[PDB]
């Protein structure tokens, strides 16, 4: 989507494996602010937004 | 029959209890950090922060 019409997706009721996202090198920039990326595999949230 | 004739001892007890209560409740403050519980900070962040 365009910047002024950015796409928003809502995620719930699933198991997420962020490890496969982090170990992949396909991304130029991967920056986590409130959490440590290596700790994401343990915390359980609700109401994820992408 | 008449009550409230022992205000001094009751006053002492109340003061002590109130001080202890506020000391305990101070443990829920934030002090400018992101959270007031050590476990959540420890289980969400890398040490350097």
């Amino acid at each position: 989507a365009s910047v002024y019409a950015w796409n928003r997706k809502r995620i719930s009721n699933c198991v997420a494996d962020y490890s496969v996202l982090y170990n992949s090198a396909s991304f130029s920039t991967f920056k986590c602010y409130g959490v440590s990326p290596t700790k994401l595999n343990d915390l359980c949230f609700t109401n994820v937004y992408a | 029959s008449t009550a409230s004739a022992l205000g001094k001892l009751q006053n002492v007890v109340n003061q002590n209890a109130q001080a202890l209560n506020t000391l305990v409740k101070q443990l829920s403050s934030n002090f400018g950090a992101i959270s007031s519980v050590l476990n959540d900070i420890l289980s969400r962040l890398d040490p350097p922060e």
